[PDB]
RNA sequence: UAAGGUGAUAUGAACCGUUAUAACCGGCGAUUUCCGAAUGGGGAAACCCAGUGUGUUUCGACACACUAUCAUUAACUGAAUCCAUAGGUUAAUGAGGCGAACCGGGGGAACUGAAACAUCUAAGUACCCCGAGGAAAAGAAAUCAACCGAGAUUCCCCCAGUAGCGGCGAGCGAACGGGGAGCAGCCCAGAGCCUGAAUCAGUGUGUGUGUUAGUGGAAGCGUCUGGAAAGGCGCGCGAUACAGGGUGACAGCCCCGUACACAAAAAUGCACAUGCUGUGAGCUCGAUGAGUAGGGCGGGACACGUGGUAUCCUGUCUGAAUAUGGGGGGACCAUCCUCCAAGGCUAAAUACUCCUGACUGACCGAUAGUGAACCAGUACCGUGAGGGAAAGGCGAAAAGAAC
RNA sequence: UUUUGUAUAAUGGGUCAGCGACUUAUAUUCUGUAGCAAGGUUAACCGAAUAGGGGAGCCGAAGGGAAACCGAGUCUUAACUGGGCGUUAAGUUGCAGGGUAUAGACCCGAAACCCGGUGAUCUAGCCAUGGGCAGGUUGAAGGUUGGGUAACACUAACUGGAGGACCGAACCGACUAAUGUUGAAAAAUUAGCGGAUGACUUGUGGCUGGGGGUGAAAGGCCAAUCAAACCGGGAGAUAGCU
RNA sequence: CGAAGGUGUGCUGUGAGGCAUGCUGGAGGUAUCAGAAGUGCGAAUGCUGACAUAAGUAACGAUAAAGCGGGUGAAAAGCCCGCUCGCCGGAAGACCAAGGGUUCCUGUCCAACGUUAAUCGGGGCAGGGUGAGUCGACCCCUAAGGCGAGGCCGAAAGGCGUAGUCGAUGGGAAACAGGUUAAUAUUCCUGUACUUGGUGUUACUGCGAAGGGGGGACGGAGAAGGCUAUGUUGGCCGGGCG
RNA sequence: UACGGUGCUGAAGCAACAAAUGCCCUGCUUCCAGGAAAAGCCUCUAAGCAUCAGGUAACAUCAAAUCGUACCCCAAACCGACACAGGUGGUCAGGUAGAGAAUACCAAGGCGCUUGAGAGAACUCGGGUGAAGGAACUAGGCAAAAUGGUGCCGUAACUUCGGGAGAAGGCACGCUGAUAUGUAGGUGAGGUCCCUCGCGGAUGGAGCUGAAAUCAGUCGAAGAUACCAGCUGGCUGCAACUGUUUAUUAAAAACACAGCACUGUGCAAACACGAAAGUGGACGUAUACGGUGUGACGCCUGCCCGGUGCCGGAAGGUUAAUU
RNA sequence: AAUUCCUUGUCGGGUAAGUUCCGACCUGCACGAAUGGCGUAAUGAUGGCCAGGCUGUCUCCACCCGAGACUCAGUGAAAUUGAACUCGCUGUGAAGAUGCAGUGUACCCGCGGCAAGACGGAAAGACCCCGUGAACCUUUACUAUAGCUUGACACUGAACAU
RNA sequence: CUUUAAUGUUUGAUGUUCUAACGUUGACCCGUAAUCCGGGUUGCGGACAGUGUCUGGUGGGUAGUUUGACUGGGGCGGUCU
RNA sequence: AGGGGCGUAGUUCAAUUGGUAGAGCACCGGUUUCCAAAACCGGGUGUUGGGAGUUCGAGUCUCUCCGCCCCUGCCA
């Protein structure tokens, strides 16, 4: 599994 | 459990209605009460778990007659 | 780092052993299903 | 039944048999460790610890048997409390659990559809629980009809997607009547006169027909190709047997069978007959299911969602008539028909297949068909419930390659 | 493939082989075809049985009207010269096909809802019974002996050893930085850091179960999964979307 | 006298295709006209298997450290022996519990396993190995808690619970030193002890409960004092004269 | 003799000192938060035996079953898919230095971590040193550097009088000799007295062990020389504080907290878990318990009852089942 | 001011220069008294600011010691990948070109390096929107319901007084 | 008819006193080696409490859902015949 | 910016909401007091922000235009 890389563009 | 020892009445299930007819499951239980009945033949008090409808039939049928049916039923009064 | 499995034979048999499973009908239904399925090992007991 | 045989991978060794005590097959028995309803107590299943009694002795012990709980019945004893009763101790029977689907009953969803969503639908479905049988359930009119009649229940095809039900939306959906399958009627609510009548259930006793091992079972040679013939080319024969399988390539006549004809010491199914043990048939006169029907309230079931809603079931509160009487005929009343509830029993036609045998397929042919053609519910994964694979083919014969 | 429009720097595909998606049942309408024809045809069932029997029924030859009714007419109206719907026109039963309807209905895919079970060997809290905390400091109350008071109070010295006290290993925590980011490791290592006799820590058992638990409270944790666990079932839920 | 299948070639039709042949293979195949479909695949981040690509690139797992001689062997940086060097030493040593299940010892072998080679191994194969009155467990006893006759309650299932019965992580009788095996030892051997029951003999004799009492029997912290384990030094004994 | 080994023989085998976290000690002292059970064991008598049985004591004798026992056990054998820089409870605790189980170097013992050999580029990681300047860097003194021990002197605002405080700041530390050839102290033999007599008491001081201080001398750039081992001060926001929390990007001003107040609750308590029985609350009783908000302490907590809740009232209006 | 939008408010202190900090002012956009107000020693891996010491943090990097990187031998992955004979520029073009047009340049092929591009790799975009999607949560949204509470009847009777 | 005074009746409204239903998580006895349960004795309470059916009120405590579209992205605003 | 509200006597507010604008204070005049005020009597005051439209007629109704208030300018 993984943890959604918070490289999030908001 | 909630069982009448004379009539055999037991809980039954039904629906709560509403002004919108919404139906929710419910239970109807008998009006059971523990009563000490005086049996003349044995000059003793025997306690029975009876419904209110069962109380009426005891007067009509006699205390001895109902117990005779109970012994046939093997209810172990 | 401590993981989810710490072996303990006494705990394992008291939780999932043959007598623990068969004590109740729900566990007895597990045995019935495993007997119907044909499992080689019915319970966890050795 | 037998000349071969000690299951398989899987050889070998040591042997046993050959005309009937080898082996193999079937019937009936004997043995049947431990765990498991598990039942002497306990317990982390396949383990731990006893008690009683009988009988053994080498005086260290040892071997059997019995000892769970509950229900029913019968004895004996036995409180508060004088009798009693509860309770207690024995002894007899019976039940416990498991198992595919089908069946009856007790409970009982939601997703979904309505292009949302509450009524409704899904659906009394999934699931849980209880109980029973080879079937279950239902069943002998207080039924329908319509002024003519039918005559228990169950199942099939119609009636009919009709009449109706329904936020009259989605949807749900009869009955009457008709054609079929199959048909069977009885008992108590009580006493006589008759009398053991019919009938049913137990059991023995035979017959018949199965089932559980088996027996016989017809008829082809030559030549050619070829490693090998069952193929080619010739000439035959059998067939109540040309169903299939095997045999070195495609076999009616090589083998196993098949068609037919037969077989049972013993056990057992089914049916008929018959003998005992119960069981009562018939006639007369009576009797005719009361906290019930009905009603009020709240729900549910009838296709029918309260609607003008009959009918059925009742949680609650009431409560009749009773043959000179009641129920029903879809609100209700009258008339008229029809039936007699509040006690029971009942085969067949119907549903299903865990399992047994035979046979069939315009079903599959190893990524298909059961997950599994293979030591598969295995390996493996998961604390656990549970999930769950991959993997078939040498050749006719292992002759499996001496050196 | 999707689009008004893609060499497009939009989606899809490393390649090969195998597998992989408009089916089935019933009903209905239409077309084609065959048969019979103002008739056509049976269903269940019977049946040595794909025959034959069975016409129970169904459709059609007559419609109009809400209906009673009337009828090649009928309804509307008091009535129609009227008007609406009908009256010359062949249907029916198979087979195949095109649609529609009910079923999963061309295939694959939800996040979820509901039902019955499995999990507190991880973690959270609690319960019972055991264990652990080197060493070094600070020196409370109290006590004794003096000094002071009428007696206290008070004070000094000496004893004492209090604390969710101090510094600091084990132990426990996890604040900063670097590395590591297909790692030695699905959360760690190295150098520092906080607590370290307590609201401490730990071993072995036990108890609380899913709309529930537990929570010094973050929607945290409840077997690497938590704004409602996991497993099976309803279930091929549904998906106007791709 | 070579079927399907595969692999070439030639011819042929508007196309999906068809025909024939050489080779492979070694036993099936099937005209024609009809009938029925699991009837045609390149894509669905499709499914399964096989094989590429990056690529002989990254990595070969703590920077505690190796070196040499000899031996065995087909082959030695990695195995054995020896001599040095380095690392841990409140551990990176020794003994256990929990847990694992033969990994222990010996012989033999190097396909696979070991991130290299391997003669070696916790790998493969074949043998051997675990000896208890005192150590544990079992047993007696109870804690939390579980189960629970009857009982109470609950649609059913079931829930709770009394008497009871289970349940250690706690309480209960007793063994030490020495020697020995390739691998076991408070278990075997040697030496010297101890405990609880049974039976018998002898003597003296009030015994006795599911009952009563006592005991078992219990905290935290702190302070010393007396000791031992153990260590150091001296003495003694043996060896050494570098 | 097979490098093992096997067999035989085999000296001394004492004393002093130091000393535990082990033992006496399940003790003693003290404190508040007031600290299992049962059985074995000892004893007492009931009923039931008191010739018996049974009990006590001494011998002899039997019996003590069954199961585990190898090996790993902070790890290559267990939990982590791995021969995985992780995790895993108990017991044992050598020498020198040191307060110490820290740390450094060693003993017993066990290992060098299952790819190496070269080369000695950039760059990256872990480290060492650095002219001069000394935060000019950077969001930020992040990181690094620095401080670091014992003894003594000395130590401010403020304070709840405890603190702040190791405040800051400073001095002395090696070795040798002397005081005193090995001191003060501790330990304590012989000897000599005493004993209703022993593992005795009192003297006695041998021998061991042994700081600390001062003085003198001496070496080095440097004597807490290594390892080990606080950076400090000033102003201010928030929270009183120790503690707890998002296992796996947030440890905080968030949560908890003692304290305070309101309110419910008379015990078959309220409340909560349970269709119910029952249980917890509690074997407690308003000096108790539950809920809510606030959050030590100090000074304090003002005005509004219209709205919404809650409490009290019950005359009237309205109003269900029922009749 | 953890609260001040205007705003770097104004003044003072600290600095050579201070949108932060400290002291005041009050004009409180939009503090305020147990959803506590104001103070407060001690405590804090608490936030902000300042000073001394200290240093490669920096001016401005240099050298050195190790582990990789590089070479040789052995073993031997991975994400990705429509196919490639895989240049620059300007223009065009599903509107930012290795692939089109024009033009320029370029012998074939490794190795060590740097990452500008291949709208590079990872993961059917978390922001935005949509669906008559899902879930939790709130309330004086709707309809219900457990619970609580009211009364009638039943269990449930007698006598007397008004 | 109104006004109605009294008269019995039929329903209710309270209040008081009883016990016999019912309650007892009061005491005592027995089952009994028993803090359960049951039975007995007694005391207290008592036609209440409590429970059943029906019914009014309350009820995010717990559920099932709804919460529009157009729109030079959406929301807000505006609009819908 | 966008949207709602407001403008009436000297200052603060009523308004009728199609046909004739009031209240409080302030101001003025007269009483009372030695005097001021407090008190008493009496009374005058307005283009209803500006404009343009409707209407026979507007401060009122409609639309712009000034001034003054109150709200919004949000998700990446
Ligand atoms: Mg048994
Ligand atoms: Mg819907
Ligand atoms: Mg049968
Ligand atoms: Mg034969
Ligand atoms: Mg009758
Ligand atoms: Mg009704
Ligand atoms: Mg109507
Ligand atoms: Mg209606
Ligand atoms: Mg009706
Ligand atoms: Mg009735
Ligand atoms: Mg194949
Ligand atoms: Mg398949
Ligand atoms: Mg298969
Ligand atoms: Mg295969
Ligand atoms: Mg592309
Ligand atoms: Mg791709
Ligand atoms: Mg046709
Ligand atoms: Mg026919
Ligand atoms: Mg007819
Ligand atoms: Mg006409
Ligand atoms: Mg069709
Ligand atoms: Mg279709
Ligand atoms: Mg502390
Ligand atoms: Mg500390
Ligand atoms: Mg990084
Ligand atoms: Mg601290
Ligand atoms: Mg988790
Ligand atoms: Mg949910
Ligand atoms: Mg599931
Ligand atoms: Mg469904
Ligand atoms: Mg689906
Ligand atoms: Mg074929
Ligand atoms: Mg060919
Ligand atoms: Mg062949
Ligand atoms: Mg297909
Ligand atoms: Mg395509
Ligand atoms: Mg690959
Ligand atoms: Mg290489
Ligand atoms: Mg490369
Ligand atoms: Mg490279
Ligand atoms: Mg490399
Ligand atoms: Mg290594
Ligand atoms: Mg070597
Ligand atoms: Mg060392
Ligand atoms: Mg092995
Ligand atoms: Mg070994
Ligand atoms: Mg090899
Ligand atoms: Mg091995
Ligand atoms: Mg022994
Ligand atoms: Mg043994
Ligand atoms: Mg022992
Ligand atoms: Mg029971
Ligand atoms: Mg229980
Ligand atoms: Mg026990
Ligand atoms: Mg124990
Ligand atoms: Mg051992
Ligand atoms: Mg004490
Ligand atoms: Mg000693
Ligand atoms: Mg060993
Ligand atoms: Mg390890
Ligand atoms: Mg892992
Ligand atoms: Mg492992
Ligand atoms: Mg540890
Ligand atoms: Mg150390
Ligand atoms: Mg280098
Ligand atoms: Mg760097
Ligand atoms: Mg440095
Ligand atoms: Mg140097
Ligand atoms: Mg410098
Ligand atoms: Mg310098
Ligand atoms: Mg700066
Ligand atoms: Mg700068
Ligand atoms: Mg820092
Ligand atoms: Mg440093
Ligand atoms: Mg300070
Ligand atoms: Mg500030
Ligand atoms: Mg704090
Ligand atoms: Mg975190
Ligand atoms: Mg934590
Ligand atoms: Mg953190
Ligand atoms: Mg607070
Ligand atoms: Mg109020
Ligand atoms: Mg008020
Ligand atoms: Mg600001
Ligand atoms: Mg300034
Ligand atoms: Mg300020
Ligand atoms: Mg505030
Ligand atoms: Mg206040
Ligand atoms: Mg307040
Ligand atoms: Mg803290
Ligand atoms: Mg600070
Ligand atoms: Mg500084
Ligand atoms: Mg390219
Ligand atoms: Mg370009
Ligand atoms: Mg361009
Ligand atoms: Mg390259
Ligand atoms: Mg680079
Ligand atoms: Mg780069
Ligand atoms: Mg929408
Ligand atoms: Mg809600
Ligand atoms: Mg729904
Ligand atoms: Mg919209
Ligand atoms: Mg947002």
């Amino acid at each position: 599994a993984a943890a959604a890389v918070r490289n999030a563009r908001w | 459990s909630r069982v009448c020892q004379v009539t055999g009445k037991r809980p039954v299930t039904g629906n709560n209605r509403s002004h919108a007819l919404n139906a929710t499951k419910r239970r109807f239980l008998p009006n059971l009460h523990s009563h000490r009945f005086w049996v003349e033949s044995e000059k003793r008090f025997v306690t029975l778990r009876v419904s209110a409808k069962g109380m009426r039939v005891i007067d009509k049928k006699g205390i001895d007659t109902v117990l005779a049916e109970l012994r046939a039923r093997g209810e172990k009064y | 780092m401590k993981r989810t499995f710490q072996p303990s034979v006494l705990k394992r048999n008291r939780s999932h052993g043959f007598r623990a499973r068969m004590a109740t009908k729900n566990g007895r239904q597990v045995l019935a299903r495993r007997r119907a399925k044909g499992r080689a090992r019915l319970t966890v007991s050795k």
